[PDB]
């Protein structure tokens, strides 16, 4: 499903953010 | 008549916000004041420590950024701004701030200590929220950038890791590092990744309404339990938000659909909060329609969960960092460059 790509994703640990 | 009353409390309110902004608070303690016990989260300059005040004996949580640091990445002005607009702002859903000053090598914001840990922990740990939870939460956010905006602020990194849950079930909006008092335009790249507003992405210069933006991904990764736009690279992301292509969990209510849609609409001139009608568009929304606006305010709604905490500078609900003693160096560094704070 959807959520289990996410869960397998890189991206389920806090998020720093970007900057210049 | 109730629409009057929010226009004499903001009136009342952006007097007070003006006292303080130009005339701030400066070196109102010290570190030696404070005994330091645990890292509660941290970032690119410096971490944030549970602390007990020596003399009161009350718990505070305390921001340590590295002067040195700071200026390497070319961040002084946002620094700046956050202890400035932190300083001056007062209201039921912000982290207050009680004391700041600086030494030889850091700067230091204690704000209170918020033990209920951020919403983002929670939200990976239960899954997702029920919409009436969710719901609880983002009409505090709403009433919370209906007061921001009103000061002329932008906030800029809405996201679950920055929502703390103080004793009550209820939000105080943490992390002011991209907030902005702007009247007009700003082009600043920053924020994160899955919550930028397409306008941010082509470098177009933009406004207030990336906070009504980022509002919509924040309730969808409540109810959904994932956010509308992600994957393993930024870049990735970044054209996911552009290309304005959503799509919704089958279980969203229909009125959750039709609020997200006018949330995450790409087009500027028809986004929910860049309108004439402003913030009231979202406020009478069907999907808001059972929200006492005005008991959210007053802190007498019933929390549809209270976070377990067994007394005060319990960290519990707070994930473990690894730990790192303080040096502050024997010469002042960057004096001048933060000679404000
Ligand atoms: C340009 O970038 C900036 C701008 C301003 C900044 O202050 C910083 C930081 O360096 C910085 C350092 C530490 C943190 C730690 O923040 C924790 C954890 C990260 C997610 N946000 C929640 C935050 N927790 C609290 O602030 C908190 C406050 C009161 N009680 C409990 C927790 C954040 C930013 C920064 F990196």
């Amino acid at each position: 499903t959807t959520y289990a790509d996410f869960i397998a994703s890189g991206r389920t640990g806090r998020r720093n953010a970007i900057h210049d | 008549s109730e629409q009057e009353s929010v226009k004499e409390f903001l009136a009342k309110a952006k007097e007070d916000f003006l006292k303080k902004w130009e005339n701030p608070a400066q070196n109102t303690a010290h570190l030696d004041q404070f005994e330091r016990i645990k890292t509660l989260g941290t970032g690119s300059f410096g971490r944030v420590m549970l602390v007990k005040h020596m003399e009161t004996g009350n718990h505070y949580a305390m921001k340590i950024l590295d002067k040195q640091k700071v200026v390497k990445l070319k961040q002084i002005e946002h620094t700046l701004n956050e202890k400035r607009i932190l300083q001056a702002v007062n209201f039921p859903f912000l982290v207050k701030l009680e004391f700041s000053f600086k030494d030889n090598s850091n700067l230091y914001m204690v704000m209170e200590y918020v033990p209920g840990g951020e919403m983002f922990s929670h939200l990976r740990r239960i899954g997702r929220f029920s919409e009436p939870h969710a719901r609880f939460y983002a009409a505090q956010i709403v009433l919370t950038f209906e007061y921001l905006h009103s000061l002329d602020l932008i906030y800029r990194d809405l996201k679950p890791e920055n929502l703390l849950i103080d004793q009550q079930g209820y939000i105080q909006v943490t992390d002011f590092g991209f907030a902005k008092r702007v009247k007009g335009r700003t082009w600043t790249l920053c924020g994160t990744p899955e919550y930028l507003a397409p306008e941010i992405i082509l470098s177009k210069g933009y406004n207030k309404a990336v906070d009504w933006w980022a509002l919509g991904v924040l309730i969808y990764e409540m109810a959904a339990g994932y956010p509308p736009f992600f994957a393993d690279q930024p870049i990735q992301i970044y054209e996911k938000i552009v290309s304005g292509k959503v799509r919704f969990p089958s279980h969203f209510s229909s009125d959750l659909k039709d609020l997200l849609r006018n949330l995450l609409q790409v087009d500027l001139t028809k986004r929910f909060g860049n309108l004439k009608n402003g913030v009231n568009d979202i406020k009478n929304h069907k999907w808001f329609a059972t929200t006492d606006w005005i008991a959210i305010y007053q802190r007498k709604v019933e929390a549809p969960f209270i976070p377990k905490f067994k007394g005060p500078g319990d960290t519990s609900n707070f994930d473990d960092y690894e730990e790192e003693e303080i040096r502050v160096s024997i010469n002042e560094k960057c004096g001048k460059e933060f000679s404000e704070f």
